[PDB]
């Protein structure tokens, strides 16, 4: 069952996320991230660090981030 | 080939390691060893193929990667062998590791830039082009994520796991190969990733050099686990979809398979082991 979507602006970051597995965009841009087998997230910028739900991920994402834009994969 | 701590190399030795590294960034040759590793960062899932990580071939793999990195280090200084950082051992900002003579040091409070050493954005010799978050310069964070290191006697608790590894053989593992990788348990090598900060923490982590120290670190593990439990070996030995078998031939090279990387004698070895 994929996790619900999201639709949020997060420390001045608009976050989205919606089943597609599952897909994440900030500020439009996707960031890859994965769904391990106890249910946590990560993503590539945040991917050694399993965090409860994607937007939990996209959250930590915006964190990493530091203001600066995203860039595609 | 002898594999060195870190924190046993020569003022010379370590002058050329990073010359050395930073001719492979400046050659262009680099920056594809960090694009190949994020390919399987992001290809690697529990349900379906994979093979860098959250795998048993975990270890093969990295093992197999740090030596194409070793030998191309070694096609521009023939004396540089890759050294490894116990991270149990030397555990604090203050270790020779992070002196503006070797890796540099943590990256300052407002933006996570390293501001010495040679690999310091400042210098001009180390940009950061294969990336996600699209900053250009090196990030680091010294336990700004995560508070400690893991210690000796975890690393042991480790060490003591009999088996190499066991099904479902991806993040839910039992057993010695998630337990190093850090998936489950009090967690090695996904805490030191972690523990580092900036690129270390992403999948550009090779962006960092520390990348191969940590890694030549978890591979010397890996040769101690087997001389701690030499009744015990890879699993699994046949027939697995979606893992690498003991005799499978592993991506990206294709022409080796886990069964041609057990045995780091065959490369090199360690000054002890
Ligand atoms: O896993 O690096
Ligand atoms: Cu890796
Ligand atoms: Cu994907
Ligand atoms: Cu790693």
């Amino acid at each position: 069952a994929a996790p619900e979507s999201f639709d949020e602006v997060y420390k001045g970051r608009r976050i989205q996320g919606r089943p597609a597995g599952y897909e994440v965009f900030v500020d439009g841009v996707q960031l890859h991230v994965m769904r391990n087998a106890d249910g946590s997230w990560i993503s590539v910028v945040s991917h050694f660090d399993p965090v409860p739900t994607p937007r939990a991920a996209a959250r930590a994402a915006v964190d990493e981030l530091q203001g600066a834009p995203l860039l595609p994969f | 080939t002898v594999r060195k701590n870190q924190a046993t190399l020569t003022a010379d030795e370590k002058r050329r390691f990073v010359a050395a590294v930073l001719e492979l960034k400046r050659s262009g040759r680099y920056d594809e060893f960090v694009r190949t590793h994020n390919e399987f960062i992001m290809s690697d899932t529990d349900s379906g193929e994979r093979t860098g990580h959250r795998s048993p071939s975990f270890l093969p793999w990295h093992r197999r990667f740090l030596l194409d990195f070793e030998q191309a280090l070694q096609s521009v200084d023939s004396s540089v062998t890759l050294p490894y950082w116990d991270w149990s051992a030397d555990r604090t900002v203050r270790a020779s590791l992070w002196a503006p003579d070797f890796l540099g040091g943590t990256g300052r409070s407002t933006d996570g830039r390293v501001m010495d050493g040679p690999f310091a954005a400042s210098t001009g010799n180390w940009p950061i082009n294969v990336r996600v978050d699209s900053r250009t310069y090196l990030r680091r964070s010294l336990g700004g994520s995560v508070a400690e290191l893991p210690t000796r006697a975890e690393v042991e608790s480790v060490l003591a796991i009999s088996a190499y590894d066991l099904p479902p053989y991806n993040s839910a593992s039992e057993g010695f190969r998630n337990h190093l990788e850090g998936w489950r348990g009090v967690n090695l090598h996904n805490r030191v990733h972690v523990w580092v900060g900036g690129q270390m923490a992403t999948g550009v982590s090779p962006n960092d050099p520390v990348f191969w120290l940590h890694h030549a670190y978890v591979d010397k593990l890996w040769a101690e686990w087997q001389r701690r439990h030499p009744d015990s070996a890879y699993v699994p030995t046949g027939g697995t979809p979606d893992v690498v078998d003991l005799n499978e031939t592993m991506k990206p090279w294709n022409t080796v398979r886990p069964a041609d990387l057990l045995d780091h004698t065959a490369y090199y070895t360690f000054d002890a082991l």
